[PDB]
């Protein structure tokens, strides 16, 4: 749960602004 | 592989496995999940496990933690998975979040983000403009 959480918390994360 | 992303799997699994051997298993997986309010059984857990786990090993390796991590990037505007992150994005359970239980998340799961970190986040995912991310944001946000 917590390995595709995290993949997903990335794809959340990384769009034009924040890394 | 992306030498941005040269070893961000090792990142995350470098906060997750503890015992050294670098495969996270149920009770390792547990805590982790334990540390964000929520409290399940062995086969909730177990579940999780089978949900990543394709070899029939029953936990999560190497193979998986890059088959997966396709997947999910390809998979994330699906259904469910739109409210399984929301829902570890969640802690109170009232349908939205902001400077609250989101810095929780982060430090128990393996991110850095300060303040003015999420402040981004928030003008990142805060399409309706009240300084928030919600139900009805993410799904946007989660695909587009
Ligand atoms: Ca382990
Ligand atoms: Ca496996
Ligand atoms: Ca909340
Ligand atoms: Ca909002």
């Amino acid at each position: 749960m917590d390995c595709l959480c995290i993949v997903t918390t990335k794809k959340y994360r990384y769009q034009d602004e924040d890394t | 592989l992306t030498e941005e992303q040269i070893a961000e799997f090792k990142e995350a699994f470098s906060l997750f496995d503890k015992d050294g051997d670098g495969t996270i298993t149920t009770k390792e997986l547990g805590t982790v999940m334990r540390s964000l309010g929520q409290n399940p059984t062995e086969a909730e857990l177990q579940d999780m496990i089978n949900e990543v786990d394709a070899d029939g090993n029953g936990t999560i390796d190497f193979p998986e933690f890059l088959t997966m991590m396709a997947r999910k990037m390809k998979d994330t505007d699906s259904e469910e998975e739109i409210r399984e992150a929301f829902r570890v994005f969640d802690k109170d359970g009232n349908g939205y979040i902001s400077a609250a239980e989101l810095r929780h998340v982060m430090t128990n799961l393996g991110e850095k983000l300060t303040d003015e970190e999420v402040d981004e986040m928030i003008r990142e995912a805060d399409i309706d403009g009240d300084g928030q991310v919600n139900y009805e944001e993410f799904v946007q946000m989660m695909t587009a």
